[PDB]
């Protein structure tokens, strides 16, 4: 009920899922997956993930652009495709627009289970906690524990990385 | 009255960008035994005037290979991350009070390039496009050397506050526990700025113009407002990491003043580079980031992770 | 609430310049004006053909060790636990292989550029 | 397919994170801590099969706490009941339900 | 000049040290002249409320002493 | 001892980055084991009160419980003052 | 599945504490060493019961002593008192470190009047 | 449940099938996988702030590095491809046959 | 590839399988897969050319896509219960999700058309550990998850497994192909029985996984990857070629061969449930891979292809690199039948 705020970012989260997933030239499917990103981030900082949801825009900036060095490196062409410029990619656009559309209408004007269970909405504010104590942020504590309580995860993780780099070399050598 | 402060903070900033190409153009000037500009007004004090009042009575242009919208876009971003990322900066209050200002910074430094990404490639030539690709060269360059400099210089704060910088140097600037981390922060931050002798992206011996290349008239403007912005307000965030002013709580025109001159004679420092250096090649400045910067910040920060521990010096607020 | 209205004071501020640049002075365009510069011709090809990178290994890498930073940061944090002697543990060993994995990439010629 | 090293060792890999009542760092707790504690104490020991079974008034009360599916229809119903009867004037919200009540501490 | 260079450098100080100025002025002008309150957790913010309520105004800066207790 | 000895020798004329790194490094990697402060910093992070101090019920067996924050018993932080 | 009881809005009433945030953080010190044993009782009811219907009596003792904390300062010494909350409550963060002087006038005159 | 939730699953359904459609470029297929980790990342975040499940708070951070491996490894194999052919399209990958 | 690297890499791949094996949280189990791919793309382009890039590359994109539905249903079962332990997820949609996910990962059919292709592009190496090592982790987690599965959408897509391994194998005159074709069989087989009996999905394991490698290992020792390659090696090995008649009709299930095992106590266990229909089906289908397990025999041993003149110059030379375990596989492949009893120590 209360300004419907993160209905609006989730929806345009999708919106920008549409618009990368229809698949126009990789250059507007890394601008889409960004306005993913930030929607998102602002969609975690609605429900107090201030550190997850910047940080995983961060990560996706840095890949973002690192996609696109690529991508003008490896998928160009000519004529580099826009959601209007192709009968396919705009057909795509437009069915999961108005797919979404469709799910949106469906869930708040009546309860129905789609796919999963069923929603009638009321807002996000309805399922909060109202807790009230602390000197501290209880995600900053949580991830703060993986140095000493995910030492298994850690040991995986760096493993996963040196690993990573390893395959990567050896993938890129060529002969 | 919230807007009112809004507005006191952007439109001045704007002023000191007018007034910092002016501070430019007679710095070097007096460095190559000439004057710069001093007719346009008294000691040339109108040409910022002047020349703002040129550029937006031109003919702006759109190529005819040009992508509009992203084309249109790019200026806009620049200009507006430039504006924001003043907002968590506590002089000594900060206007926007955040938890994690300094990866928030971080984050909206990373989403900036983006603006001079999709201005070379939507401007679809072939100099702008080599500018795309030097920029994304240069963020591969500095972005995790920098990120780990904030790491291993923020773990003697405490936390990721802006604000808590000034409680940290009370009695004395972090510079002088943290200098070889200052100075790989202060080249980052030239490179980060794509200032000499780090300004591939213009290139404008090699790259005529670079990515801003087809740009006139009023969005040409503003990528130049967006780029003098960004140089003061990472000498400012440099000011306050390593030269912490005293604050006091009853008359904080004093920190005012110390943090101002303080960024004044950082962004003078970085004019005084671009006067004395020449430019680096874009792929020695890679191999400097990765093979001398990149070894001493993973040393530093094992060194600075375990000093306070050896030390009992851990800062407070968890 | 405050962050969000900054942010649309910055971007109007921004498209209300753009607007005023693109509505203000008089224009006179054709097309030997709007055409793409290459300092005194027409270019050859096209601007969208294929740029090779050279520095493609080390933007792959970029990618990794992107992400050691995002398990790095939340270290200030993990300074603050009891078992000090854990942390500290942990936090070495994440930078040690992160500087195993610059030393072999180094040694493998994985720095150089293509030639 | 399932070689417990963990239960043989008693090492504790990766069970300090498998459920919501398990030690948590400076002692926050989960939201639906108290649910959770009655119906693994419920169920333990006692086989998959029985648990289901003797168990399922616990896991109802845990999924109720974690979705809270009834309690936004009991408040749906609620609200549509009020909105129907202020529409036809018959009933009038209370002071404190109008943002004029007194306030305390 | 050497020193003509000076009039521009003090016109970006006076630009530059508007907008602190300016914050500090503001926040005291809308916090009964005390220095906005700071609230980075929960327990901060719940005293803010807590003031608010407490008040008789709506206004956590409105401060209620040993007179308000007969 | 000397083959060693030219060895640094080289990498002090010729990488003295490196050099430097790898010294910071171990550095940080071994101090830390030989402080007598790094206990001192566990005791720090283990004295700082982040929640409350629940009570407990006496029964009339417990004489190191204080039944007054200023009764002797408990722990002290005099040591921490001096520090 | 049954019918919440809850207390009638009379038995929720009690003197209210109606002294703001810097009040109370100036008075914390002192509250807590003479206020020690109603709190310390409410305290372990609410962590024994886990139900604010079953520690209604103990939080209105609470604040019964704690209103006989503040009338015994009122009626000592309140102008060093006012002194020491008005310099903790300019401050944003309420530091106590900001006010030694003040906090100091305060410890005497409870020192040597009570 | 919330709205929210849904839209964030609609999101991961989006790209699924556009990463199961596929067009001429390899590359856009790893934007679509680089879009269902990210909704996947958004949806985790959310049912462990709701739920107040302190612990996997960090989750979401290894979700995002093994990401980074996944972006990474398709990279390569598309630098490979690339160099083999000249371009990243999938109808050049048929040498193979059922 | 420096053998010191393709050790770590292997190495890797098992550390990866047994993190999937021991973990009784559903991040690591992800963690595991995520790691076991990671290290398993580079083995599979050991040796460069593009038919390997393609198989890598193909292989990627499924297994990240069956990776990214794995974590869906993880995160959906998380959701409607605050749990990560592997127990028995506690949502139908989320439980498709994961049977979807595995299947894909094993190669169950319809999410089949990867294996042959993937299999073909590579060498006898690396086919074989594709083959073999690449299935523990996905069967572990269904094995764990028994008691949770849907019984009509399992014993379907191993029905369809079936009928198209033997389809495919029917056509083909690669060798890889062929042994793709079978695995998928065999992996039909084996998670016809899983929503049964645990016990016997582990028993085809074990003995699929020696007939596969004593087969592998036939093929490496006579270098050959088509019909007609194989063919020759009657005149220059004629003892490979026989051991390699008697593994075929022991991979036909024939009986007294160790085949037969699996096939009659997977078909007793689900009669016990009262299942015979489906059964019954299932050996009339397994004989299209006897089929075509009888044609490779004929072109192999049972009949002499004629040969080339330069085999005389191969005369002369003998195996520099000698495998140790290849005669162990053989007699497991063959002579194991009365050996069946020993069964019950596998539960
Ligand atoms: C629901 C539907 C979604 C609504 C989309 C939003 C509005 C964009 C549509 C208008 C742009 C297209 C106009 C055009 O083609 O020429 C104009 C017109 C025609 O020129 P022309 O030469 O005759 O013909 C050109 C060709 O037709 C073709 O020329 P072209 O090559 O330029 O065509 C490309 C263009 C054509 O557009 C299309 O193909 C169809 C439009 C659908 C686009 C939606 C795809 C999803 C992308 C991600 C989601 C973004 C948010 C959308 C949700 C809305 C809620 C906010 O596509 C775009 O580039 C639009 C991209 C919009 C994203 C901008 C976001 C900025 C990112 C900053 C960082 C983010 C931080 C984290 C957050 O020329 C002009 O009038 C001058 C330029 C005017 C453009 C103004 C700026 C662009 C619009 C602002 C974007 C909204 C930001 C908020
Ligand atoms: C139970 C289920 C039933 C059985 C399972 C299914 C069996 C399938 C197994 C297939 C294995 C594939 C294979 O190894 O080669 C295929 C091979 C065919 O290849 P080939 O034609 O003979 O020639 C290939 C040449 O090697 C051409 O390559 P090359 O020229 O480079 O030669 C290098 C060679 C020579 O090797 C060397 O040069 C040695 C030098 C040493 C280098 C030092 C590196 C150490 C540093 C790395 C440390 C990494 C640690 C990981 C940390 C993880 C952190 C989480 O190394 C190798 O060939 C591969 C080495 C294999 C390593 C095995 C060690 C076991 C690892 C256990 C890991 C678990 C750790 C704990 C997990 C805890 C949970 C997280 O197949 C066979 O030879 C016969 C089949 C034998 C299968 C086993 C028999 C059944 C069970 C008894
Ligand atoms: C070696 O030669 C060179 C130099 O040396 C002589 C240079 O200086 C130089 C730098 C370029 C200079 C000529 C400086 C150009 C000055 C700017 C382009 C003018 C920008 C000023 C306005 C756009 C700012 C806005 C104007 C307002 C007054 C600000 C307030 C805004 C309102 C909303 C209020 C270059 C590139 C160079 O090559
Ligand atoms: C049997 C064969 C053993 C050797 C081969 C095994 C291969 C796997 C690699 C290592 C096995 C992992 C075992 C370690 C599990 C971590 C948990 C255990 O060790 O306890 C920790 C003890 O910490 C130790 O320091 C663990 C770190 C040692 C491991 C780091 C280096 C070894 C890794 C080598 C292999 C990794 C890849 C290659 C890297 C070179 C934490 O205990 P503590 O903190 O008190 O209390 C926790 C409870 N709290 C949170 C309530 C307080
Ligand atoms: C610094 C930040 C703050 C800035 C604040 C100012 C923002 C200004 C934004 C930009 C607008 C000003 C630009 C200059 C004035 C506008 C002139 C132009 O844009 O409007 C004309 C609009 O003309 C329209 O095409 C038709 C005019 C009639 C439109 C009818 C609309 C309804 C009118 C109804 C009449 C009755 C009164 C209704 C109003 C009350 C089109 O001009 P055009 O010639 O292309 O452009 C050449 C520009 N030159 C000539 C100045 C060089
Ligand atoms: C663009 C990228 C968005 C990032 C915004 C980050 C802002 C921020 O960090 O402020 C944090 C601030 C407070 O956090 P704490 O540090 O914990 O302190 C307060 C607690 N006492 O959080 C907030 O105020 C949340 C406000 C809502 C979030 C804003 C969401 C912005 C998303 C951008 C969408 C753009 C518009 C939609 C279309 C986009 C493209 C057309
Ligand atoms: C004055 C009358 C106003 C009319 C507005 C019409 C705008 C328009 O499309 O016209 C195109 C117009 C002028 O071109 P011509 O028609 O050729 O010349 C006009 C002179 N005869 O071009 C423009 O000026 C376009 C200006 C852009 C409009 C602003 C909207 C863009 C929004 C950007 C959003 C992106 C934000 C990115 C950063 C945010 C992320 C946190
Ligand atoms: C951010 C820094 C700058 C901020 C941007 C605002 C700058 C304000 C400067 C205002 C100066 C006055 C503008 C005058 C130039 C306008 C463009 C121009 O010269 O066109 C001349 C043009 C020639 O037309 P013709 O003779 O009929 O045809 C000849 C060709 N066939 O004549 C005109 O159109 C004159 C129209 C009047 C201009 C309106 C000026 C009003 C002031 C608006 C300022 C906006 C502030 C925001
Ligand atoms: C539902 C599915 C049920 C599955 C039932 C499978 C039955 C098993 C028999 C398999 C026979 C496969 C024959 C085949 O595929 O090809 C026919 C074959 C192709 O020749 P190739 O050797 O492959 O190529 C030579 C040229 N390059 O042509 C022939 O000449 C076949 C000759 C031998 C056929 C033997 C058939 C004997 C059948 C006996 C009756 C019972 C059969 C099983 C069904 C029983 C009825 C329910
Ligand atoms: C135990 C500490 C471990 C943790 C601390 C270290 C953290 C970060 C440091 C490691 C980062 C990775 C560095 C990887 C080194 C690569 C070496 C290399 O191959 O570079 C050679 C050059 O370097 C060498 O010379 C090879 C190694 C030489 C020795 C380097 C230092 C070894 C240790 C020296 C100090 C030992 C400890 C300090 C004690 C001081 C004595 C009191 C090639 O140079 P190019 O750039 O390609 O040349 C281009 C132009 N010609």
């Amino acid at each position: 009920m209360t300004m419907y705020i993160a209905f609006i970012l989730s929806t345009i989260f999708v919106i920008g899922f549409v618009g990368f997933s229809s698949k126009p030239s990789p250059i507007y499917g890394g601008l889409g997956l960004i306005v993913s990103g930030g929607v998102g981030c602002g969609i975690v900082l609605n429900f107090g993930g201030s550190f997850l949801g910047l940080m995983v825009f961060l990560i996706y900036l840095g890949g973002m652009l690192v996609v696109f060095g690529y991508t003008t490196a490896m998928a160009t062409e000519m004529y580099p495709e826009v959601w209007v410029s192709n009968k396919t990619v705009f057909g795509a656009f437009v069915s999961g627009l108005m797919m979404e559309f469709c799910m949106v209408y469906y869930a708040l004007k009546e309860e129905e289970v789609e796919i999963i269970f069923k929603f009638n909405g009321l807002g996000d504010w309805v399922i909060y906690d109202t807790g009230d104590s602390g000197f501290f942020s209880e995600e900053a504590m949580g991830i703060a524990a993986l140095y000493s309580y995910g030492t298994w995860l850690v040991i995986v993780t760096g493993w996963s990385l040196l690993i990573g780099v390893v395959v990567i070399m050896e993938i890129t050598r060529g002969n | 009255m919230f807007m009112i402060n809004i507005l006191s903070l952007i439109i001045p900033i704007l002023l000191a960008v007018a007034f910092l190409t002016l501070v430019e153009r007679k710095v070097l000037g007096y460095m190559q035994l000439r004057k710069g500009p001093n007719v346009v007004g008294p000691y040339g004090l109108l040409q910022p005037i002047a020349d703002a009042l040129k550029l937006f009575t031109k003919e702006p242009l759109r190529p005819a290979t040009s992508s509009i919208s992203m084309f249109i876009i790019a200026p806009i971003l620049a200009l507006s991350l430039a504006l924001t990322m003043w907002v968590p900066l506590p002089m000594p209050y900060p206007l926007i009070n955040m938890n994690l200002g300094v990866l928030f910074m971080l984050a909206m430094s990373s989403l900036a390039v983006y603006s001079i990404l999709w201005s070379g490639w939507a401007s679809n030539s072939k100099y702008a496009l080599i500018g795309a690709l030097r920029a994304v060269a240069q963020t591969i360059s500095y972005e995790v050397t920098l990120a780990i400099i904030l790491l291993s210089v923020l773990l003697m704060n405490g936390s990721y506050t802006l604000s808590t910088l000034i409680t940290t140097q009370e009695h004395i600037w972090m510079i002088f526990t943290s200098w070889p981390l200052a100075m790989m922060w202060f080249i980052s931050t030239l490179a980060e700025t794509n200032r000499a002798p780090f300004d591939l992206t213009e290139g404008e011996s090699e790259l005529v113009s670079g990515f801003n290349v087809e740009y006139a008239a009023g969005p040409f403007a503003m990528f130049f407002m967006a780029e003098y912005a960004n140089i003061i307000m990472m000498n400012a965030f440099t000011a306050i990491l390593f030269l912490g002013a005293s604050h006091d709580p009853h008359t904080p025109e004093l920190y005012t003043i110390n943090f101002v001159l303080k960024t004044l004679a950082l962004t003078i420092t970085f004019l005084w580079i671009r006067a004395s250096y020449p430019r680096f090649r874009y792929d020695q400045l890679m191999h400097l980031l990765w093979k001398s910067f990149l070894p001493l910040t993973l040393a530093l920060c094992m060194w600075h992770i375990s000093l306070p521990i050896m030390t009992a010096s851990i800062p407070p607020q968890s | 609430m405050n962050i969000m209205l900054t942010l649309l004071t910055n971007v109007t501020l921004a498209s209300l310049l753009v607007l005023i640049a693109f509505w203000l002075p008089q224009l006179n365009a054709y097309s030997e004006k709007t055409s793409p510069y290459e300092c005194g011709f027409d270019p050859m090809g096209s601007a969208r053909l294929p740029f090779s990178m050279k520095f493609f290994l080390v933007a792959i890498t970029f990618l990794l060790f992107d992400l050691e930073i995002a398990l790095l940061l939340p270290l200030p944090w993990a300074s603050q636990t009891n078992n000090l002697k854990t942390m500290l543990t942990m936090a070495l060993f994440l930078l040690i292989l992160l500087a195993a994995s610059l030393a072999y990439e180094w040694t493998q010629k994985g720095l150089e550029w293509a030639e | 397919p399932f070689f417990d090293v963990q239960k043989r060792l008693g090492l504790d890999l990766d069970r300090w994170m498998t459920i919501q009542s398990a030690e948590q760092p400076h002692k926050i707790p989960g939201r639906c801590h108290a649910f959770e504690k009655e119906w693994i104490e419920c169920a333990h020991g006692i086989g998959g099969i029985r648990a289901e079974k003797e168990c399922k008034i616990e896991f109802d009360d845990f999924v109720e706490c974690l979705l809270r599916q009834k309690t936004m229809k009991r408040l749906s119903a609620i609200k549509r009941q009020r909105d129907k009867l202020i529409k036809e004037g018959k009933y009038t919200p209370p002071p404190h339900h109008l943002g004029k009540e007194d306030p305390r501490p | 000049m050497w020193f003509e260079i000076l009039p521009g450098i003090a016109v970006m100080a006076a630009c530059l040290f508007i907008p602190g100025m300016a914050t500090a002025h503001i926040h005291k002008f809308t916090n009964g002249g005390k220095e906005k309150r700071v609230a980075h957790f929960s327990y901060q913010w719940n005293l803010m409320e807590r003031d608010r309520r407490i008040s008789g105004v709506n206004r956590y800066h409105v401060t209620k002493g040993l007179e308000n207790i007969d | 001892a000397g083959r060693i000895a030219s060895f640094l020798k080289n990498a002090w004329a010729k990488e003295p980055v490196l050099v430097a790194s790898f010294a910071i490094g171990g550095l940080a990697i071994i101090l830390p084991s030989l402080s007598p402060y790094t206990n001192y910093a566990i005791r720090i992070n283990r004295a700082t009160p982040y929640n409350y101090p629940v009570p407990l019920r006496d029964d009339g067996n417990m004489p190191d419980v204080p039944s007054h924050p200023q009764d002797p018993q408990g722990p002290s932080l005099e040591w921490l003052k001096n520090l | 599945p049954g019918i919440v009881e809850l207390p009638t809005l009379e038995d929720l009433k009690v003197q209210e504490v109606k002294v703001s945030s810097s009040v109370l953080k100036a008075a914390a010190h002192h509250y807590g060493a003479q206020c020690d044993k109603p709190n310390k009782e409410f305290m372990l009811c609410r962590w024994e019961e886990k139900d604010p219907r079953r520690c209604l009596e103990e939080g209105k003792l609470v604040n019964q002593c704690a209103l006989d904390f503040f009338r015994q300062i009122k009626r000592h010494c309140a102008e060093p008192f006012t002194e020491y909350w008005t310099c903790i409550d300019y401050s944003g963060l309420q530091l106590f470190r900001h006010c030694r002087k003040q906090q100091a006038k305060f410890d005497e005159c409870v020192l040597d009047k009570l | 449940m919330p709205l929210v939730y849904m839209n964030i699953i609609m999101a991961f359904a989006i790209a699924l099938a556009g990463l199961l459609m596929y067009r001429s470029h390899l590359m856009s297929s790893l934007l679509c996988l680089e879009g269902m980790m990210l909704s996947l990342f958004i949806m985790s975040t959310l049912i462990i702030l709701n739920t107040h499940f302190t612990l996997a708070n960090m989750m979401p951070i290894i979700l995002l590095v093994f990401a980074a491996c996944e972006a990474a490894l398709g990279l390569s194999l598309l630098v490979m491809v690339s160099n083999t052919y000249g371009t990243d399209y999938v109808q050049n990958l048929n040498l193979l046959q059922c | 590839m420096n053998p010191i690297i393709y050790t770590t890499l292997i190495m890797t791949v098992m550390s990866g399988t047994m993190l999937v094996m021991i973990s009784s949280h559903w991040l690591l189990i992800w963690i595991g897969f995520e790691m076991n791919l990671l290290a398993m793309i580079p083995v599979l382009m050991k040796n460069f050319n593009p038919r390997a890039t393609e198989a890598a590359t193909k292989y990627f994109l499924t297994q990240a896509t069956a990776s990214m539905m794995l974590m869906m249903a993880i995160i959906i079962n998380l959701l409607y219960s605050g749990q990560w332990t592997i127990t028995k997820m506690f949502n139908p949609v989320a439980m498709t999700m994961m049977t979807m996910a595995l299947a894909m990962k094993l190669g169950l059919s319809p999410f089949h058309f990867w294996v042959p292709e993937v299999t073909q592009g590579i060498s006898l190496q690396a086919g074989l550990l594709l083959l073999t090592w690449q299935k523990l982790a996905p069967l572990s987690v269904l094995c764990q998850i028994s008691q949770s599965i849907n019984p009509n959408l399992m014993l379907t897509m191993a029905m369809l497994s079936i009928l198209i391994g033997g389809w495919g194998g029917l056509n083909q005159t690669q060798l890889r192909k062929i042994m793709a074709y079978s695995s998928i069989a065999h992996m039909g087989w084996m998670t016809a029985v899983l929503p049964y009996n645990t016990t016997m999905t582990i028993l085809n394991l074990l003995i699929y996984i020696t007939m596969t490698l004593a087969m592998f290992m036939l093929l490496i020792h006579s270098s050959a990857t088509t019909t007609l390659s194989l063919s020759h090696t009657w005149n220059k090995m004629p003892v490979i070629t026989s051991l390699m008649m008697v593994t075929l009709l022991s991979m036909g299930g024939l009986p007294p061969l160790s085949g037969f095992m699996p096939k009659w106590m997977i078909i007793q266990e689900m009669t016990k449930n009262e299942s015979i229909i489906m059964p019954t089906l299932m050996a009339m289908t397994a004989l299209l891979n006897l089929y075509f397990y009888m044609r490779l025999a004929y072109s192999s041993s049972l009949t002499m292809f004629p040969s080339t003149n330069n085999m005389k110059m191969k005369w002369q030379f003998e195996h520099t690199k000698q495998m140790k375990l290849l005669p162990t596989m053989i007699v497991l492949s063959t002579l194991v039948l009365p050996m069946t009893p020993a069964l019950s120590s596998l539960n």
